């Protein structure tokens, strides 16, 4: 599962979390089996203005 | 205040929404002890001291 | 005073049940002896512990 988010919201990408990303965008199950991999992409995904 | 002589504000006689606090990701830490931060809107307290 | 052997058999069964009930007031290292405190104060990820 692949997506872009701001650096603060990475802490919502875990089982049993709450807040606008966990609530309204991408919810993990309480007994998720898997791995969460994340990296800063400011060089690719940001733009001026 | 300076941490040697901290403020203590009595919080009382009110309705309070804690969801507006803990969802403000500007807080660099939001630990809770004896309660879940998400569950606070389902509770009442005799007083709160900030 | 005569029926001590029979009153002892009544008393031991009542004391065993009263002890079994009083043990519901013990914490055993939990936040409260009352299960509805734990369920009303915490999320499943804490409440299961």
């Amino acid at each position: 599962d692949s997506f872009v988010i701001r650096g603060d919201e990475v802490r919502q990408i875990a089982p049993g979390q709450t807040g606008n990303i966990a609530d309204y965008n991408y919810k993990l199950p309480d007994d998720f089996t898997g791995c969460v991999i994340a990296w800063n992409s400011n060089n690719l995904d940001s733009k001026v203005g | 205040a300076s941490v040697y002589a901290w403020n203590r504000k009595r919080i009382s006689n009110c309705v309070a929404d804690y969801s507006v606090l803990y969802n403000s990701a500007s807080f660099s830490t939001f630990k809770c002890y004896g309660v879940s931060p998400t569950k606070l809107n389902d509770l009442c307290f005799t007083n709160v001291y900030a | 005073s005569a029926l001590g052997k029979l009153q002892d058999v009544v008393n031991q069964n009542a004391q065993a049940l009263n002890t079994l009930v009083k043990q519901l007031s013990s914490n055993f290292g939990a936040i409260s002896s009352v299960l509805n405190d734990i369920l009303s104060r915490l999320d499943k990820v804490e409440a299961e512990v």
